[PDB]
């Protein structure tokens, strides 16, 4: 479904849900892999390592 | 239950990627509404779907659900649903429908179920003694061999190469090496029949996919019995499946802190399934970030990223202790999917 | 492939053996079933008089005879291992003596799991039931009424679900069986009344729980008495009711008693026959008492003599009694009132040749006028002997000990045995081992009951043990091989070994060792270590090919008269069998996992050209030509694959595909390609553990397709013991399969054509065609079955 976060992958219902738990990634490395938990820099350096599994 | 060699369309999950052996256990968790309606109306049939065998499948294992749950979390229904594998199959047809699950027609294969190899040379004298007092030691089964095989001297092989093909005594073979990877489960825990004794152990080694998908289709038990035998005693060394030849840790190292034996399936706060093996000693592993005791599988450890030293792939997670009164302080949690059985050199094969 | 295959030597061994009135209320009869035979004879007061012998489409499993209340003579029931049951009588009307059938059916039920303890078979003592214990938690009840000639029956679940041995009571006002079973909590015997009016078990009059921890046997005591009497390995006891008797006499420790015979029809003597030949007397002590009744006051048992390791005995009249033997010859016995000089009531009075059981044997032309002759390693144990058959008469070569393998080196007109010796440990008996003309132990160092392995050096002409070679100590002698090898112009005897130790499973370590026998003594001319067992061994065009574990190795003989590796080739699976044809080399192991490897002349290796993996226990293996391969598995069948003729895809040129399926009735142990004589193509011998000797010939797609025709016409006109079906007898048979047989024919239905009527000839020869495509007249097929009678 749609309105995932970003950072973590998680779906949320409404894009309002969204936003209320967009800050809780507060940090220099907020992007984290779903699937071991490695954090990265940017969205694409979590690509790269995501597709590696 | 199907009847042997005979066809049934089965639907198929597309995001189940994973060898099923038969009385495993699949965990699954679905977001989708096409993927959580079909689990649905499953409950209410057979529950009854195919978890194929790898993006080209040949084999296969249907999976019943026994378990379901629903959560309605962040306006989105999360259904968690557990399953096992049942009978194994070979696919004859692959065909995608409407939504994003597909049909698959199926040939069920048979569990091959072999007599004894004197069940054709005993004598019908001895055949009033072929019923022995149940095990109270070593010499038990020197008298084992000795009576059970009494009749190989009418053939052309002696007793000693008719035990390497007798199936209850190489699942205690196997059954001493498990018990060096976990201090519990004693004599009992693993089932006594040999065809859901090999599905057992198919399912506990710390063995690639390649190697499962041998075990699935090796046809009578009495040969996955062996083969399974032979890994435990061959590929001693488990390295990085990626880079092939970066040893992360050996046999020996096995242990289990959880009672479910050194490899239980775990889940991450995603859904993802992690079919974790604990070992004491790890080599070539590189931690990433600091410790971590948000969603540990193991409580009282905090989890650490590890990767491996020179692809750097993931392969697990070192656990250290958050409390000095717990042993062991430090052990690795290596998951399933990023280590590959290898034999150490001196050409060695597995042998069935 | 299209096969024949033809017995050239019936069944020896003895597998039954009952006494009884079945030709004449007058006659007293002895029964004896060879596997797939049925012997019947007239005991006289000088000996045996054969009567009448008939064959069955099925391996006798239980027979045994019976009166039923208004009949004239005894009937016989005869189960088969296929289930086919069936009542016979005896009829004879001047000279023409045929077996009638006057009921028969099959028991078999599709669920229920085949007993540990075998097929039990037992009736009730006044004719009423017929009681078969094949399936684990059932009894099958046959009612004897003589409405039921297709032999209808229903079951009752038993909830002892591990019965060791069951037999009908005597003297019991309801039909009663009394058995021994195995539960958790140990072993004990219970009796249960059967109903065959409610269908179901009724409370038996009593129970003994706690009975001996290996009670093994149950026997029925006659209405004198009643009761039973079981035996185990330390204990004789007898029960009825709440009437206890128990001995445990030292003089039956040594061994475990396996078979009984009643002698007296009073239940008063008892024939006890044990594991290595000893022959036991138990009498029953009665204490006669003053009011009519007689009691029993003792057991007793006296150790009587030594005999041929029995599988069955049957007492005759006179003293007279019957051994049958599995592993040696089965005998005549006369008992005496006195002990001889040693103390042994029991002397020989004749002795019946029994080929069984046959693992490994050999072709050789001893008198150099092309003609071939088999010798065979046989029996087991103390019944060990060499057997030289010929073209048929049997010459006889003992040995007291067990023989495991052959091979005739001409130069040294001599024959190399393997053998091994059951015994600080001393021999049981004198054997062929311990009384050679000259004996060898081995050095290398490169390296209760126990075996020793000895090579011996057997004469040509005398068949005296020139030489024994005693192998290492926990050396398990597997191979051996005569040939010559390399550039040396010696022939020599090559042994593989393994190192077998009780602690090891599988064996981590073996030797190839090199023989010579050229003066009196046996040199060994170097050895090579291997690190595995040598399971097999074949001369490959002056190189020695062996299997080590899963490893097929080609050896080369250099100038040093040395071994040394050329080329390996790693499988997965156990290399067991290994068959060589030119420059083709046939592996397979214990489960029907057939390989077929090239050696590549020009590169020095192996490679893989066919594979068929069928997961079956497999017992033997043998090429028949280069592309064609023929086996032996479970249970009891044959079968050939051959390489696929359509070579389109490399994939399709891996997979052997099968072409023959054949219940051959048989469990082959060795198979030898030769003849014994001076149309068909090839000749393969094959020895059974029965003492069968058979033969297997390939034919053109011509005769195969005649053959086939013939042998649907003569099924329709010859008269089945017990009405089975030839398609249902050869049909491929394991207890998950059930298919019809392919590409094999049987030869000895086919010259079954020589012995039928001329009127009923030209029944099976109406509407046959013959491609020499006309007609074919009775006299065509005289001809085909006459040259088919000439391989044999
Ligand atoms: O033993 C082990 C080894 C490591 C393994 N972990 C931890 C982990 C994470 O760990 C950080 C984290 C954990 C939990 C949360 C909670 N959320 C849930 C989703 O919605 C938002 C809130 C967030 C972040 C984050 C992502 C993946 C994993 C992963 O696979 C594991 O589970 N147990
Ligand atoms: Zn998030
Ligand atoms: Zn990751
Ligand atoms: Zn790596």
């Amino acid at each position: 479904y749609k309105h995932k976060c970003k950072y973590c992958s998680k779906v949320f219902g409404t894009d309002s849900s969204l936003q209320i738990h967009l800050r809780s990634h507060t940090g220099e490395r907020p992007f984290v892999c779903s699937v071991c938990g490695h954090r990265f820099t940017t969205k694409g350096n979590l690509k790269v390592h995501f597709h590696r599994h | 239950l199907h009847d042997d060699d005979s066809c049934q369309v089965i639907p198929v999950l597309p995001q189940v990627m994973m060898i099923l052996i038969p009385g495993q256990t699949l965990p699954l968790q679905l977001f989708h509404p096409q993927e959580v309606s079909m689990v649905r109306n499953l409950i209410q049939k057979d529950r009854t779907f195919a978890v194929l065998a790898y993006r080209e499948a040949q084999f296969g294992t249907t999976a019943e659900i026994y378990a379901y749950r629903e959560e309605q979390d962040f306006g989105i229904e999360i259904v968690k649903v557990k399953a096992i594998g049942r009978q194994r199959f070979k696919v004859l047809e692959l065909r995608t429908q409407s939504d994003g699950i597909q049909q698959a027609k199926v040939q069920i294969l048979p569990e091959c179920v072999l007599p004894s190899t004197m069940s054709a040379v005993q004598l019908e004298s001895l055949n009033k003694c072929q019923i022995f007092p149940s095990k109270p030691s070593y010499k038990w089964w020197q008298k084992y061999q000795k009576r059970k095989f009494h009749c190989a001297n009418l053939t052309s092989w002696p007793r000693w190469l008719y035990s390497l093909y007798d199936a209850e005594t190489l699942m205690d073979r196997i059954k001493k090496q498990l018990r060096e990877w976990d201090e519990n489960l004693k004599d009992d825990s693993l089932p006594s029949n040999p065809i859901d004794f090999s599905y057992r152990v198919a399912a506990c080694l710390p063995i690639d996919d390649v190697l499962r998908i041998q075990l699935l289709k090796i046809g009578s038990a009495i040969q996955r019995l062996r083969c399974e035998l032979d890994i435990m005693n061959k590929c001693t060394s488990l390295c990085c499946k990626q880079c092939q030849e970066t040893e992360i840790t050996t046999k020996n190292e096995i242990f289990s802190l959880s009672l479910c034996g050194p490899m239980a399936a775990y889940v991450n706060p995603h859904g993802y399934v992690h079919e974790t093996l604990t070992v004491y000693k790890a080599c070539n592993l590189n931690l990433i970030g600091r410790p971590s005791t948000e969603h540990s599988w193991f409580p009282g450890y905090a989890w650490t990223v590890a990767q491996c030293k020179i692809c750097a792939s993931h392969i697990g997670w070192k656990f250290t202790a958050t409390k000095k009164d717990m042993s062991p302080q430090k052990f690795w949690g290596l998951t399933r999917s990023a280590l590959l059985p290898t034999i150490p050199d001196t050409k060695v094969i597995l042998c069935l | 492939s299209y096969n024949y295959v033809v017995t050239a030597q019936k069944p020896t061994a003895v597998n039954g053996c009952v006494t009884g009135h079945f030709t004449s209320a007058e006659d007293l009869n002895l029964l004896i079933a060879k596997n797939t035979r049925l012997e019947i004879y007239v005991v006289t007061a000088e000996g045996l008089r054969p009567v009448k012998e008939v064959g069955m489409y099925g391996k006798i499993a239980v027979m045994e005879l019976f009166r039923p209340k208004g009949e004239s003579k005894d009937l016989l029931f005869i189960l088969t291992a296929k289930y086919n049951a069936c009542i016979l009588e005896y009829k004879q009307s001047g000279e023409s003596i045929d077996i009638i059938t006057r009921a028969h059916g099959n028991v078999q039920d599709r669920i229920g799991r085949p007993s540990e303890t075998g097929i039990i078979g037992i009736i009730d003592p006044e004719c009423r039931m017929i009681g078969l214990r094949l399936y684990d938690g059932l009894f099958k009840v046959i009612p004897l009424d003589r409405d039921n000639k297709e032999l209808k029956a229903f079951n009752i679940r038993l909830e002892e679900l591990h019965v060791i041995d069951v037999k009908f009571l005597y003297g019991c006002q309801a039909p009663t069986i009394c058995f021994v079973y195995q539960d958790p909590q140990g072993r004990h015997v219970k009796t249960y009344e059967v109903s065959l009016r409610e269908k179901e078990f009724n409370k038996g009059p009593w129970k003994q729980e706690n009975v001996e921890a290996e009670a093994s046997m149950v026997i029925a005591v006659p209405e004198p008495f009643g009761g039973a009497i079981i035996i185990g390995q330390e204990s004789i006891t007898y029960h009825n009711g709440d009437k206890y008797l128990a001995i445990a006499p030292p003089i039956i420790k040594q061994s475990t008693i396996v078979c009984h015979n009643r002698v007296d029809p009073n239940g008063s003597r008892y024939l006890l026959g044990d594991m290595e030949g000893r022959l036991f007397m138990l009498l029953l002590e009665k204490e006669e008492q003053m009011d009519g009744t007689v009691t029993l006051k003792d057991l007793r048992v006296e150790l009587l003599g030594e005999t041929s390791i029995a599988e069955c005995l049957t007492y005759l009249d006179n003293g007279v009694v019957f051994v049958g033997s599995r592993l040696g010859d089965s005998q005549l016995v006369k008992l005496n009132v006195d002990s001889n000089e040693q103390g042994s009531y029991v002397v020989a009075m004749e002795t019946f040749t029994n080929l069984g059981p046959i693992v490994d044997m050999c072709v050789v032309d001893l008198e150099r006028q092309g003609q071939g002759q088999l010798v065979t390693c046989s029996g087991a144990f103390k019944e060990g002997s060499l057997r030289i058959i010929r073209n048929l008469h049997i010459r006889t070569v003992p040995l007291y000990e067990s023989p495991r393998k052959i091979c005739y080196q001409e130069v040294s007109q001599c024959f190399g045995v393997l053998s091994s010796r059951i015994e600080g440990t001393t021999a049981l008996r004198p054997s062929a081992s311990t009384q050679a003309l000259s004996s060898s132990v081995s050095s290398s160092k490169l390296f209760e009951e126990v075996e020793v392995h000895n090579l011996l050096i057997i004469d040509q002409h005398t068949f005296e043990v020139l030489h024994a070679h005693q192998f290492l100590q926990n050396e398990y002698a597997l191979s051996l091989v005569s040939c010559k090898l390399g550039k040396d112009p010696n022939t020599y005897f090559i042994v593989g070994t393994a190192m077998v130790y009780p602690e090891e499973a599988e064996p981590k370590q073996g030797r190839i060792v090199v023989f010579q026998y050229s003066d009196g003594k046996l040199q060994t001319v170097a050895e090579k270590e291997v690190k595995g067992a040598v399971y097999s061994m074949v001369e490959f065009n002056g190189k020695l090919l062996a299997s080590i574990n899963s490893t097929v190795r080609l050896y080369e003989w250099t100038t040093e008269k040395e071994l040394r590796t050329e080329c390996n080739h790693y499988n997965n699976i156990m290399a067991l069998y290994l068959k060589t044809k030119g420059d083709f080399i046939l592996v397979g192991d214990l489960m029907r996992s057939v390989l077929l490897l090239a050696y590549k002349p020009m590169e020095g290796n192996f490679e893989e050209i066919a594979r068929d993996f069928n997961p079956n226990w497999m017992s033997a293996v043998e090429i028949l030509d280069d592309d064609n391969f023929l086996g032996a598995e479970n249970a009891f069948n044959l079968f050939v694959c051959q390489k696929d003729s359509a070579a389109t895809t490399d994939e399709e040129r891996q997979h052997l595909q099968e072409v023959g399926l054949f219940h051959l009735g048989e469990f082959v142990n060795v198979f030898c390609h030769g003849s014994l004589v001076m149309p068909t193509q090839g000749s393969v011998l094959f020895g059974t553990v029965n003492g069968m000797i058979g033969l297997v010939t390939s034919l053109s797609e011509s005769w195969y397709n005649l053959l086939l025709d013939m042998q649907n016409r003569l099924n329709k006109v010859i008269k089945s013991v017990g009405k089975i079906e030839h398609s249902f007898w050869r049909s491929f048979h394991t207890e998950r399969k059930t298919e019809p047989a392919t590409g094999f024919i049987d030869g000895d239905l086919i010259e079954s054509f020589l012995d039928i009527s001329r009127p009923k000839m030209q029944e099976v020869v109406a509407n046959l065609q013959y491609d020499d495509k006309r007609e074919a007249t009775a006299d065509d097929l005289i001809k085909v079955v006459e040259e088919l009678t000439r391989i044999h």
